RNA sequence: AAUAGAUCCGUAACUUCGGGAAAAGGAUUGGCUCUGAGGACAUUAAUGUUAACUCAGAACUGAAACGGACAAGGGGA
RNA sequence: CCGCCCGUCGCUCCUACCGAUUGAAAGAUAUGAUGAAUUGUUUGGACAAGAAAAAUUUUUUCUGGAAAAACCGUAAAUCCUAUCUUUUAAAGGAAGGAGAAGUCGUAACAAGGUUUCCGUAGGUGAACCUGCGGAAGGAUCAU
RNA sequence: AACCUGGUUGAUCUUGCCAGUAGUCAUAUGCUUGUCUCAAAGAUUAAGCCAUGCAAGUGAAAGUAUAUAUAUAUAUAUGUAGAAACUGCGAACGGCUCAUUAAAACAGUUAUAGUCUACUUGACAUUUAUAAGGAUAACUACGGAAAAGCUGUAGCUAAUACUUGCAUUAUCCUUUUGGAUAAGUAUUUGUUAGAAGGAAUUAUAACAAAGAAGUAACACGUAAAGUGUGUAUCAAUCGAGUUUCUGACCUAUCAGCUUUUGAUGUUAGGGUAUUGGCCUAACAUGGCUAUGACGGGUAACGGGGAAUUAGAGUUCGAUUCCGGAGAGGGAGCCUGAGAAAUAGCUACCACAUCUAAGGAAGGCAGCAGGCGCGUAAAUUACCCAAUUCUAAAGAAGAGAGGUAGUGACAAGAAAUAACAAUGCAAGGUUUGUAUUGGAAUGGUGGGAAUUUAAAACCUUCCCAGAGUAACAAUUGGAGGGCAAGUCUGGUGCCAGCAGCCGCGGUAAUUCCAGCUCCAAUAGCGUAUAUUAAAAUUGUUGCAGUUAAAACGCUCGUAGUUGAAUUUCAAAGAAUCAUUCUUUUUAAAAUCCGAUUUUGUUACUUUGAGUAAAUUAGAGUGUUCAAAGCAAACAGUUAAAGCAUUGUGUUUGAAUACUAUAGCAUGGAAUAACAAAAUUGAACAAGCU
């Protein structure tokens, strides 16, 4: 399923022997929706198990700038990078942009800190409406249809700033 | 699958089928040898040109050229050893001289037949045939043995030849006489 | 299918394995263990060919059944187990032991060893690693794991490996000064004193060998084997004692008897 | 009687090189929910107000049907 | 030189070419149509096991789950169309080669009886003839 | 052995080809064939079709035994075995074939800092317990179907089959010792610190989240405690997948290809074991090409290699080994560490088997064998004894492999006599030669030793066993080339021969025969192909006024080729009369008068890696040789060596080649490129 069959550096075209053989293999891909945690086991070469992810509703998401990862729920896919059927379609891939309950963090936050390490930061301001909401944007980093899990991290400063103009002199 | 076990040629055809200068000279050699067959002269030039052809080559080399000195003193001694060169000999152009009778000289029947026990090149090629001679506490019936400087002091006649001290003679003309000298008795 | 090729034909065996042409159409396959197919030989091979006590395969098998052939003083049972450059072979019915050796032509050579060397096993160290809580774990060529080694012990070093124990004892280094033998070169057995070697920006390094007769030979850096210091070999080397003749010399003196 | 609109593809002999040619011959077409592209206008490199229907793509949907009626070449030697 | 020799036309045989026949056949690609088998996902949903009660039977739930189906995907195979490759039939046409003492002429080799030859164009039974411009490989190395 | 000869003419010298000549591990075929050794063999065409039989199985301490049998002191405790079956491992190796395949495969050379890896080897582990659970084979009995490696229902039972599940260690303080503190292997995510590599986002460590799989509810016994089986991670090993650079035959009557349908690249993702347009989405318009792209052809698997070779070269390589591919043609898939497996499965196409007609079952390009195709290729043999593989690993299997059979494929050795006397011929009492007549010896028959898994063969020994040694050698020729008859009959331009020139019409040196002779010889012809010949493909090394061949002419891009010039030189030791070796002599940085580097490449020199077989080549009397890689030495049975009484000793299996490309390396010559002025420097001082 891969390596061959295509045309060369020149444009030619090869003649085909050496048909196809079972490591090039190349299983169908893991349109990862989000709901009801349900993940199957791809037995791989050399009897290495990989879980083929294919609902998730929770992950492990991090704080970067505090560098502390706690476990929240995601709420819904709101962009990505590559095709733009797959927010639509609500699919979860390595990089897209989902929304995470910002509970558990603010709660944290009030636990460690106090009031509403490399301690004492000041945060920043363009966060602290989108933790009042109740629900931030986070970015995927893991791969659900390899690992068998959607974790990611909270963005925040310019790489935010971006996302928010992207998505919302806009329509 | 196939055997590795090498095999090679031995003589090469003269081409030219019908020179009469060349036909004339190998009747001369295999007449005055005794030897069988126009194959046989073949095989002795094509070993002489093999010691030629290496001859050449190392006379190419300069002198004190470590291939020189281990090949051509290999080729020498081997020479000298099989008796084709004399102990007056120590250079390689001497070898390049070798010729066709100094090659035949080296024949078992060739030999035997100068040492004596036979008394015509065609009597020793028949007794080595029917295996009369031995090289010394071995006995070889193949009259193309070539025989080194230190064989030709052991080439006498075979101890289970009739002529070693064997079975005396024809035991149907002993049995006969046996037989008739005990009738008459 | 196309998994993993498990026979040997015998025109394909190594050349120092050093087996007949028309002995057969295959040749003993040597089981994975510590030492390369390449760079070992047999046990088959080590006491059917070379010392003769077993001349068929089965025979092989019954000498190998009883537990009298010891590999670094640990039975050893499998008939193609690979015995590899140097290490300790002890057969106690004969209570004869066999350190394993190069010769200066470049094949596999038996060296009798006495007891007190027995127990006396060189490794050189391969790889330098470390795992969980910064220990340090030496791999040598014989598919040697050491744990805790001196910090002083250098990815190139050679270290005196104890039989029993399983312990080094002293390491030595790669220095200009440090004897040392080939293992698999153009100049493969020969022994020196390491004339000088240099570092090649992202490809071999070379090392220029000095020999007794001041003579000089390179090699690769991978296939070397530091024997000992400057003083004198930690081994017994075999009779031509790693000293390579010339084809003028080596035929002058074997004519002489 | 047979299609016949439009879009995409493909198009021979022959030739006065202009054509032949809509050659021949294929595929698609509804509805719905969306996505993308194509402009104009002011303030201190960045933010707002606002219009045209025109293309392209994707889901879903139905008794596989969609130039649904009307309209509308039969081709080739 | 009673030498040599050219071509047309007759006859025989062989080789090859053009050829109407929307010629034929066998393959190979490409598109389109149909499309078995099947990975994966989903829908199922024969049941097989659990959990409650009355002192043989009932509900509900939990997984595990066979047929069957749908959808992307891998995609054999068949058919249509187009192109290409190779082989091959053919009325007729027109060459070449070989054969024999055939017919007609005399083109070339001598100044070959009109010097020969080239390119081009026209004509003629054939070799060939003629015009224009060249060459000497000429029959002239030269008032 | 670096070679030529016949043929155009009345005769000559050329060009030029035809023919001759020799080889072929190169095929077929004709004639003939007494020995031994060695041994290719259905590739060519039909990767065409196959009857039949075999070709992968496996239990010697070590998973599971009331099928059953046996043995010890007395129904007891031990055992020994053990059909079947479950479980485990293997069947992915091997063997065969060469259809596909033209920068593909392959070869040399790299990378994997982009990965997977069973067996084996070394290290070594983390969040009821006097030992946990059901469920199944074999089997029992009732059955079905013509048939098959078909299987239905009910009842039990095991397991190393399947599944649950039981301490401790480390760290900080007074400072041996007492207190105090902490506890997940891979893998994934986020934030940081950071022995080696050439370079790390490396090893590793810290913090925050997840988190597999495990760490023995298992079986036999070693020092006068072990093993087997199983298991997390790392490492090794046996490998594999990708990957860098360079290298291929003919064709331009193939010049532009590729790009909707991925073509080239970017970004993000998916997928994979991993990288990658491998795939998806968006975007950009790229990528290759006369240095031959893209096509077409190949009667093309590539290489190691083979034939021919003076040196160049030319041709071949299906075929011992390596790599690739395939199992009638395609595609798809399960198990598994490893397969897109085919003596595994699923489907379609083409074939094709049994059938009770309902349905089943197939894949010889494995070994034999058959049909067909053909010019073209062997036994339906024996054995696991050797080599080696698989297993629960002495002990079983193996058409792998070995042995024999057929075998004028090739290759090596080598019979078909030798000898003495007269007679004859030659010669100054020497050679050759129709008679005698005794020796020698195989071929052959028989017995044996031996060999062999058994047998056969070889070798050796003993009986018989050669005079027309009937134990009889043939093939092709006799005009020239080209060795050998103008000998004899027949035919008479017929028959025929003849590679070419030619012969044949009454004297045929050439046809048909006899005799003789010649050549080769157990071998000799013929056909086709190929190499040399062929300096008739010409780089070495052709020819072009008239023999074939200078474009009508000039310009012109690619290509090919390109003036001179930059450091010259001087002085000293050693053979023969010379030749050969050493030192310094500008400038800039390094060392307190001294310590030391001074473009790039081609090219050239040295090395490293150089699989074997083959080749060259060292050694080695296989009776020689082809061979093979062995072997050699004292020893009517013991001296010697060494060991503090016994233990054989000495060895050899070398060396070279392994591109042209790649790695390192000395370099002065020859070649290029670089730097070099309508300017470009260096130094010193002050300033920032």
């Amino acid at each position: 399923r891969d390596g061959r069959h295509k045309l060369r550096l020149t444009g030619g075209k090869k003649k085909i022997h050496k048909k196809k053989r079972k490591y090039e293999l190349g299983r169908p891909p893991s349109n990862t929706k989000l709901g009801s945690r349900q993940v199957h086991v791809v037995r791989g070469r050399g009897r290495n198990y990989k879980y083929r992810a294919i609902k998730l509703d929770s992950g492990s998401f991090s704080w970067p700038t505090f560098g502390i990862s706690k476990n929240t729920r995601i709420i819904d896919v709101v962009y990505n990078a590559s095709n733009n059927e797959l927010v639509r379609t609500k699919t979860l891939v390595k990089n897209c942009i989902v929304v995470i309950d910002s509970h558990p963090f603010t709660t944290w936050y009030e636990n460690t800190f106090g009031t509403t390490i490399g301690k004492s930061k000041n945060i920043d301001p363009l966060l602290l409406e989108q933790f009042k909401q109740g629900r931030v944007l986070a970015c995927i980093s893991s791969r659900p249809g390899q690992c068998g899990k959607a974790d990611g991290y909270i963005i925040e400063g310019d790489e935010l700033l971006f996302y928010k103009r992207k998505m919302d002199k806009r329509n | 699958p196939k055997s590795y076990r090498n095999y090679s040629k031995t003589a090469r055809n003269p081409k030219r089928p019908f020179e009469k200068e060349r036909l004339d000279q190998e009747l001369k050699l295999i007449g005055e040898y005794g030897l069988k067959n126009k194959r046989e002269i073949w095989r002795v030039q094509y070993l002489l040109a093999k010691i030629r052809s290496a001859a050449r080559y190392l006379l190419t080399l300069d002198e004190k050229s470590s291939k020189r000195i281990f090949q051509g003193e290999a080729l020498l001694r081997r020479m000298v050893r099989q008796g084709l060169l004399g102990e007056n000999e120590e250079k390689l152009d001497y070898v390049l001289g070798l010729t066709l009778p100094k090659l035949l000289e080296r024949r078992l029947q060739t030999k035997v037949f100068k040492l004596g026990l036979a008394k015509s090149v065609h009597h020793a090629r028949v007794l080595i045939r029917q295996r009369h001679i031995r090289v010394g506490k071995q006995m070889v019936d193949i009259p193309s043995f070539l025989v080194r400087v230190d064989s030709e002091k052991h080439i006498d006649f075979a101890t289970t030849s009739p002529f070693g001290g064997a079975r005396p003679g024809r035991v149907k003309r002993k049995s006969l006489k046996k037989q008739k000298e005990k009738t008459e008795a | 299918g196309k998994g993993i090729k498990k026979h040997l034909k015998r025109v394909n065996a190594p050349s120092h394995w050093m087996l007949n042409k028309m002995g057969g159409q295959y040749a003993p396959k040597t089981s994975s263990g510590p030492h390369k197919l390449l760079e070992s030989i047999p046990l088959v091979i080590l006491l059917r060919n070379r010392l003769k006590y077993a001349l068929t395969f089965d025979e092989v098998k019954m000498i190998l059944i009883q537990k009298i052939v010891k590999v670094d003083n640990k039975v050893r049972t499998d008939c193609t187990f690979p015995v590899g450059l140097m290490d300790v072979i002890h057969i106690t019915k004969s209570n004869e032991y066999f350190r394993l050796l190069y010769d200066i032509k470049g094949r596999f050579v038996p060296h009798r060893i006495t007891n007190e060397e027995s127990k006396y096993k060189l490794c050189k160290v391969k790889k330098i690693l470390l795992r969980k809580g910064r220990l340090s774990i030496a791999v040598t060529h014989d598919g040697r794991s050491i744990p805790y080694i001196h910090p002083d012990v250098k990815v190139n070093d050679t270290v005196r490996l104890d039989l029993e124990t399983g312990k080094v004892l002293e390491h030595l280094k790669f220095q200009v000064g440090s004897l040392v033998m080939v293992t698999a070169g153009h100049s493969v057995g020969r022994v020196g004193v390491i004339s000088s070697i240099d570092k090649n920006m992202g490809t071999y390094d070379i090392i220029h060998v000095k020999d007794s007769r001041n003579k000089v030979f390179a090699t690769r850096l991978s296939n070397v084997f530091v024997i000992g210091d400057n003083t004198k070999p930690y081994i017994s080397l075999p009779r031509e004692k790693g000293i390579k003749l010339d084809i003028i010399e080596e035929r002058r003196n074997r004519l002489k008897a």
